[PDB]
């Protein structure tokens, strides 16, 4: 930032680009390395009323996994999921 | 309260020392031994012990949610204080 | 409460897309340029 | 790549290895003022990646 | 939340090591667009799971 | 229209590919009649088989073609087709609509154990 | 149950039900179970006999494509007499799905080797060989990939101690790096963390 | 022209860290000459700009 | 919602393809690269003057470890093993018993540097802020044995940098 | 008790196989010694490839020969190809290792183990 325009515009001149603009170097534009202090938010349950914990408990609603077929029609041919979408492609910039 | 042994040694705030037979005083010869001079059992001792007028008292060490956990201290017994069992800061009820 | 939150209008448009921005003469003019070099020095 | 070693270094403590995403969230909240300097990096980040 | 960000996928034609360096340069490229994208919907709230 | 690549390396443009999968589905139902009437390898691949050729004989175009057969270019279904008859001519010799071979130990799936 | 639990996909679970008995009565010749777990995921149990003809019916068939060997894995299990569980990770690009093929074997029973169906697996189960011992039949070159080239063992089962049985040094009366007995200056504590209260109520096995 | 005040801050950096004696002593010691603001100085004799 | 990278196919006129063949023969492209080298020669570089410039750290560092006291002169461990729990690499050695006043206190506490991964977890783990990752990054040694820390160079180390990692946790606990 | 085989059949084949392994490591051991210029005499390392075959000369299962076979083929593709470098050749020669207490009397003077 301390350069001089004549070497500025020569640099600007050889990269071929403003590079004032955007300097990689850092000046006061950043925050400041002392910050007042925060106030944190609380999640959904810090409740005082209606929190059981049996009704929010995700460990314990997990189940064992079901058997489907064990070794102790005319009906429709299945896939694992319903075939792919086909992409579209970008209308931000396609390269086309 | 630091002090030093017969060999020279000194005794850590544990109780520490290298016997004088004990070939591993050989790892301080040229070297030092590093011991720290602040015995937090003394520096405790010279608290004050702290008068209230309850017949139970809070500590939590001080600094709110930078000290410890917050316990509750029974004042009943006049012969003892009652002391905190995490930061060792001690309490007596004043009647 | 007090927490990294973005400004309240957002922040602005960051760039993110290609820019090399085609600096130079032509082929044509490059061409005349260094045939002109060479008739100057052949002169 | 510094400067985003800072910004982990800012949001974990560790510019490397953070241990920061966790199971269950992340261990701690982003720092007041962490996301300026991610934008001041993303907004002149293009042209570093326009020449090289 | 990666199907709440908007971003491009760079996909090659040839399979070749120049191919390949285009989409690492594009994916720096939509990476910039996904933190642009984070930054301007960072919501408010908790960094961890409630479940304590 | 001609098409001038599929997009993927290795995987070239097929210049007639209603010709080509008309073929290659009727060779995947005659391999696949060599299998027993019961085996359930048979019933679904000669559904989903019959399905695909039927489409493949209702449309004309290429690109609807590749919209209502759902499997992406024209020339990975002909490559789908044709991994199709290479699998069903190995379950001819694999036979596998037999019987299980052998029942596994008695806690030979149980986790936790 | 809304903010903290994961939301469960009962459609994802139906349409893998489904699959899975189709490709359990596809080839009943090999396939002993079929599971799908809460979050979705679906578990072919085949037998040892039939790796290949599983995964070349998954990575062939037109409603399965699974062209992707994601990962290849085993586990070893102590309690069972066959200690090894073979674990087949696989992704269909086409249906954008996953599925794991599960098989087993004892340390003598050779598996055969699926480089014929993926060609990925030419590690993996080389990795395999040398972390468990399960010996691929028909490997094109089985070999260790991973431990020390004097390496007796294989370190991931569960019987083969947490460090080794030697350990290496440079030796300046040999001028060589030599192997010699692992003698720790400080063991690993081995920590008893277990709580003795039952955590899930739903994997409560049967007693005796 | 804008090298003379180039060379002008060159010379009263010279000139800012007392003279060629604190020039050179900064010189030699830091590998840097640029003179700041005189923060402070803690009891050892460190100081910072 | 996908792009093409490299599915141009060049234009065939004559005034491009002179283009491309005086770019050929004259090297356009290299000067262009050439030009952006000798841009960043007339930057000002991005070095700092270490050890006279330092590089910036966040008060949430993670660097040489030390043992805190209270605002008695007590130290803060209660012996209760919750850091040597949670280690993940083993790094900390543990022994206690009751000393001369009945306070819970430790006997014993090594922090091997060399096994230590310096992830902090001993820290967050501890109930009464008594171990702490302080902010020295700058403590190599001649030796390897220097590194393996006792309970009397972690309180020196706490009696070292108190000043500063007091004052790092007054600006990070209301985070944690 | 009926089980699937690796190689071999039975025990013949087994022993077979085992017979031509120590073919193969027999005729490599000048070449070994050669080419990682160890200070070894060959007659050393065959005597090494003795042991090491003589150590499992105990086992009745053809499928653990067949495995033993399959282990001492990696260890010498290892060896033929420079694979292994001088140090994983020599670890079969305990050299830096202080020859162990073998009867009951200097167990009981060096420690508590049998
Ligand atoms: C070309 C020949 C050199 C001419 C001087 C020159 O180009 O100076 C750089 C000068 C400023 O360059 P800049 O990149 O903008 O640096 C900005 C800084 O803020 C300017 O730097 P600063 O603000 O930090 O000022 C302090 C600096 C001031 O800088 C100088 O005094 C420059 C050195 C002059 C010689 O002084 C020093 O750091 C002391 C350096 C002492 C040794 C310098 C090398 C001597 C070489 C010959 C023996 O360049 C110009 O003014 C443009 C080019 C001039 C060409 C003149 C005709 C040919
Ligand atoms: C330089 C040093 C490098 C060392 C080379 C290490 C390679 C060692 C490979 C080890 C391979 C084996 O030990 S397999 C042997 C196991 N065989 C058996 O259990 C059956 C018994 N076999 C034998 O006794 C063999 O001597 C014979 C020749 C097959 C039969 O002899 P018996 O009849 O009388
Ligand atoms: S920082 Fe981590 S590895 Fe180091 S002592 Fe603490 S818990 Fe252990
Ligand atoms: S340092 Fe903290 S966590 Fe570790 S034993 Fe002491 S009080 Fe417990
Ligand atoms: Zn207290």
């Amino acid at each position: 930032a301390s350069a001089t325009r004549l070497i500025q515009g020569l640099r600007n001149w050889a990269s071929g680009r403003d590079l004032q603009a955007k300097l990689q170097l850092r000046y006061q534009e950043i925050s400041k390395r002392t910050q007042p202090p925060p106030k944190l938010p609380v999640g959904p349950s810090h409740r005082l009323s209606n929190n059981y914990y049996c009704a929010r408990d995700g460990r314990r609603e997990a189940m064992p996994p079901s058997i489907v077929m064990s070794s102790q029609s005319e009906k429709k041919a299945v896939s694992p999921a319903p075939p792919i979408k086909r992409w579209e492609l970008s209308q931000d910039e396609p390269y086309l | 309260g630091v002090r030093t042994s017969p060999t020279g040694e000194k005794v850590t705030h544990t109780g520490q020392v290298y016997d004088d037979e004990d070939y591993r005083r050989v790892r301080f010869v040229g070297r030092q031994k590093e011991v720290n001079e602040n015995f937090a059992i003394d520096l405790i001792a010279e608290q004050p012990v702290s008068q209230v007028g309850s017949r139970v008292i809070s500590c939590d060490g001080g600094g709110g949610a930078l000290g410890h956990p917050r316990v509750y201290i029974n004042l009943d017994k006049e012969t003892k204080t009652g002391t905190c069992g995490y930061c060792g800061l001690q309490f007596r009820q004043q009647h | 409460v007090k927490q990294d939150m973005p400004p309240v209008g957002g922040y602005g448009p960051i760039d993110y897309k290609r820019n090399l921005p085609r600096r130079g003469l032509s082929g044509y003019s490059m061409f005349a340029v260094g045939i002109g070099a060479l008739l100057f020095g052949y002169w | 790549r510094e400067k985003m070693f800072e910004f982990y270094e800012r949001v974990s403590g560790a510019r490397m290895h953070a241990a920061y995403v966790r199971p269950g969230g992340v261990h701690q909240d982003l720092p007041l003022g962490l996301m300026d300097d991610i934008y001041e990096f993303s907004k002149n980040f293009s042209l570093r990646i326009d020449e090289l | 939340v990666y199907d709440q960000v908007e971003f491009d996928v760079p996909i090659g034609s040839r399979g070749d090591c120049y191919d390949r360096y285009l989409c690492r340069v594009e994916e720096m490229r939509q990476s910039i667009r996904i933190i642009s994208q984070c930054l301007n919907k960072m919501p408010p709230g908790e960094i961890k799971v409630d479940d304590a | 229209l001609l098409k001038k690549t599929t997009g993927l390396v290795g995987l070239a443009v097929c210049e007639t590919p209603h010709e080509r999968l008309k073929i290659l589905y009727t060779k995947i139902l005659d391999v696949l009649g060599h299998i027993p009437k019961n085996a359930a390898y048979r019933k679904y691949t000669e559904q989903i088989t019959n399905e695909k050729l039927s489409i493949v004989k209702a449309e004309p175009d290429v690109k609807k073609l590749e919209e209502q057969l759902q499997g992406g270019q024209i020339e990975e279904v002909i490559l789908q087709a044709e991994n199709e008859l290479s699998l069903a001519r190995k379950m001819i010799q694999w036979k596998p609509w037999e019987p299980l071979v052998e029942e596994p130990p008695a806690s030979q799936w149980k986790w936790p154990i | 149950t809304r903010p903290t639990v994961r939301p469960r996909n009962d459609v994802a679970h139906k349409q893998l039900s489904a699959f899975g008995e189709y490709v359990a009565e596809i080839l009943p010749k090999y396939v002993q179970q079929v599971q799908v777990s809460c979050f979705s995921e679906l578990e072919i149990c085949i037998h040892p006999d039939g790796v290949i003809p599983v995964l070349t019916f998954l990575r062939d068939h037109s409603n399965a494509q699974f062209k992707s060997l994601a990962d290849l894995t085993a586990v070893d299990i102590p309690t069972r007499q066959n200690r090894f569980e073979i674990v087949y990770n696989l992704l269909s690009l086409r249906f954008n799905s996953r599925i794991r093929v599960k098989t087993y074997t004892d340390e003598l029973t050779p598996v055969e080797s699926s480089v014929s169906v993926y060609k990925a697996a030419n590690w993996y189960e080389r990795e395999i060989w040398d972390m468990f011992g399960v010996f691929f039949a028909n490997h094109p070159d089985l070999r260790r990939i991973l431990t020390d080239y004097g390496f007796e063992g294989h370190p991931f089962r569960k019987d083969f101690p947490l460090s080794g049985y030697v350990e290496l040094r440079y030796d300046d009366e040999v001028k060589r790096v030599v192997a010699e007995p692992v003698e720790l200056a400080q063991e690993f504590r081995k920590f008893d963390l277990n709580s003795p209260w039952e955590a899930f109520p739903a994997y409560r096995q049967p007693p005796e | 022209m804008e090298l003379l005040q180039v060379l002008k801050r060159g010379l009263q950096q010279v000139s800012g860290h007392g003279g060629l004696r604190g020039y050179l002593r900064v010189l030699f010691r830091a590998n840097d000459v640029r003179v700041g603001t005189l923060v402070g100085e803690d009891k050892y004799g460190n100081k910072y700009y | 919602t996908y792009k093409y990278v490299n599915l141009r196919e060049p234009s065939m006129d004559m005034k491009s393809v002179t283009d491309r063949a005086a770019q050929t023969l004259l090297w356009t492209e290299l000067i262009r690269g050439l030009g952006m080298t000798l841009s960043y020669l007339f930057r000002e570089p991005a070095t700092i003057n270490y050890p006279f410039e330092k590089g910036p750290l966040s008060p949430r560092f993670r660097g040489e470890h030390a043992l805190r006291r209270y605002p008695s002169g007590e130290e803060r461990c209660i012996a209760c093993k919750l850091c040597e729990a949670v280690c993940p690499a083993q790094a900390i050695t543990i022994e206690a018993e009751p000393r001369a006043d009945g306070s819970r206190r430790t006997t014993r506490y090594d922090i091997d540097m060399t096994k230590c991964i310096y992830c902090g977890f001993c820290q967050e783990a501890c109930p009464v802020d008594a171990i702490v990752e302080g902010p020295n990054f700058e403590f190599s040694t001649e030796t390897h044995e220097e590194l393996l820390y006792n309970k009397e160079k972690l309180l020196n180390n706490g009696d070292k940098w108190e000043a500063e990692i007091a004052a790092n946790i007054q600006a990070d606990y209301l985070y944690r | 008790t009926s089980v699937k085989p690796i190689f071999s059949r039975d025990m013949n084949e087994a022993k077979r196989r085992v017979r031509e392994l120590y073919r193969a490591w027999y005729r490599e051991v000048p070449n070994t010694v050669h080419l990682f210029q160890l200070d070894i005499s060959v007659k050393q390392g065959r005597d090494k490839v003795r042991e090491m075959f003589k150590k499992n000369a105990h086992v009745t299962d053809p499928r653990v020969v067949d495995l033993l076979v399959i282990k001492g083929k990696m260890e010498l593709e290892e060896t033929i190809n420079v694979w292994k470098q001088r140090t994983h050749v020599m670890r079969f020669f305990h050299e830096t290792e202080a020859p162990r207490p073998k009867d009951f009397l200097s167990k009981f003077y060096v420690g508590h183990d049998p």
